[PDB]
């Protein structure tokens, strides 16, 4: 249909709190070619992030079960044959995700901010696909997540200012990669740290969007709290 | 939840 | 297997996948024996969180439609609240027809067959509210005849404070409610419940005290509400 | 909750 009507359509999935509509919707409108508007790009966003987490959260209770279980391997077997059904539809999404990235939403962003947002969602969906990864796969899968992440790092350190909620969201997620992904938590601590004391000095570039920024810092704070108790 | 839920942040 | 298909659903439920937990009980439903009240609870489970996120879906959208000033966005809209309803249409159908092969006619004491009779008027309720308007007195009757038959077992063979017997009044009493629009029959039934249930807190077990306390105060939040 | 939630009362 025409690009007006399949973003209206989505905008009424998301209403109805129907995320796989909205993503299908999404998907095409963007396989139509034209680079996205903020306003695409942040509706792909929120429906790929409802569809992909409904399916890690499954994963996530159903492979806690799998291990916590040691008493009848019948039971055990079950709940391995179901982590798996959940990993397939899971390997399907993000990798539909990784191709419109490379295919479209990559080559054809015009503007650093959303160069910065689409590498950023990259490393995202490799990590994502990392957790879930084997043993063979998975050393090269967690080198697509940092590669990723790394190049949408030195766009923002070259274009961005330091209180860019896009550039403060990016140091928040390669962080957690790093402590979480890597076991680097020396390398972890100090880019959430630089990250957040940056932010402090240039104070004055913030704005109608600030409230964001210093939330994101508080998160930033926040996991360096946790991590070094 | 709306700029920061988009944000798609770490858990 | 049964074991092994109650299992699934299990593992679906704690997933939060309840088309895989419906579908599974589906099957256990069609093996034909008498269902535990375990898999009658998972059955139900089940087909309340997957109808329930289509009816609510059915709302958002149908709302947006009928408060529409643009002849275009509008067929949108009532394109997809016709899409939707068709999922719908497909659960009910699905649900009602579990209902009539092998839940009722296997139930085999009156708490269980009030409840799939409850089940029966609930599941028809849903679709007189989204039938055209050729077809939805006859579901309506459907509906008001299946819990009609479930009050009549209840009176018969249940203490009046037992939570499906309570269940079942307020779902009815609803039915007239918002659906036959009898005010006057949604609030005497709704009364009559409340006081033969007040009027023997003595039927009242150790186990379920607070489970029928609370279903009275539903039942007397609708009494005041529909009374103001 | 769990006992009142399967009853699948009217709203």
């Amino acid at each position: 249909m025409d690009k007006n009507e399949l973003v209206q359509k989505a905008k009424l999935a998301e209403q109805a709190e129907r995320y796989d509509d909205m993503a299908a919707c999404m998907k095409s409108v963007t396989e139509q070619g034209a680079e996205l508007s903020n306003e695409e790009r942040n509706l792909l966003s929120v429906a790929y992030k409802n569809v992909v987490g409904a399916r890690r959260s499954s994963w996530r209770v159903v492979s806690s079960i799998e291990q916590k279980t040691e008493g009848a391997e019948k039971k055990q077997q079950m709940a391995r044959e179901y982590r798996e059904k959940i990993e397939t539809e899971l390997r399907d999404i993000c990798n539909d995700v990784l191709s419109l990235l490379e295919k479209f939403l990559i080559p054809n962003a015009s503007q650093a901010e959303s160069k910065v947002f689409y590498l950023k969602m990259k490393g995202d969906y490799y990590r994502y696909l990392a957790e879930v990864a084997a043993g063979d796969d998975k050393k090269g899968i967690v080198d697509q997540s940092q590669q990723a992440y790394q190049e949408a790092f030195e766009i923002s350190k070259k274009e961005m200012q330091p209180t860019h909620p896009i550039r403060l969201g990016l140091a928040l997620n390669f962080s957690v990669f790093y402590y979480e992904i890597l076991n680097s938590p020396e390398k972890a601590c100090s880019l959430a740290k630089t990250a957040f004391d940056e932010a402090i000095a240039e104070l004055d570039t913030l704005s109608e969007s600030y409230k964001d920024s210093t939330l994101i810092m508080q998160l930033l704070r926040d996991n360096l709290t946790l991590w070094t108790s | 939840q709306g700029x920061x839920d988009x944000l798609d942040l770490a858990x």
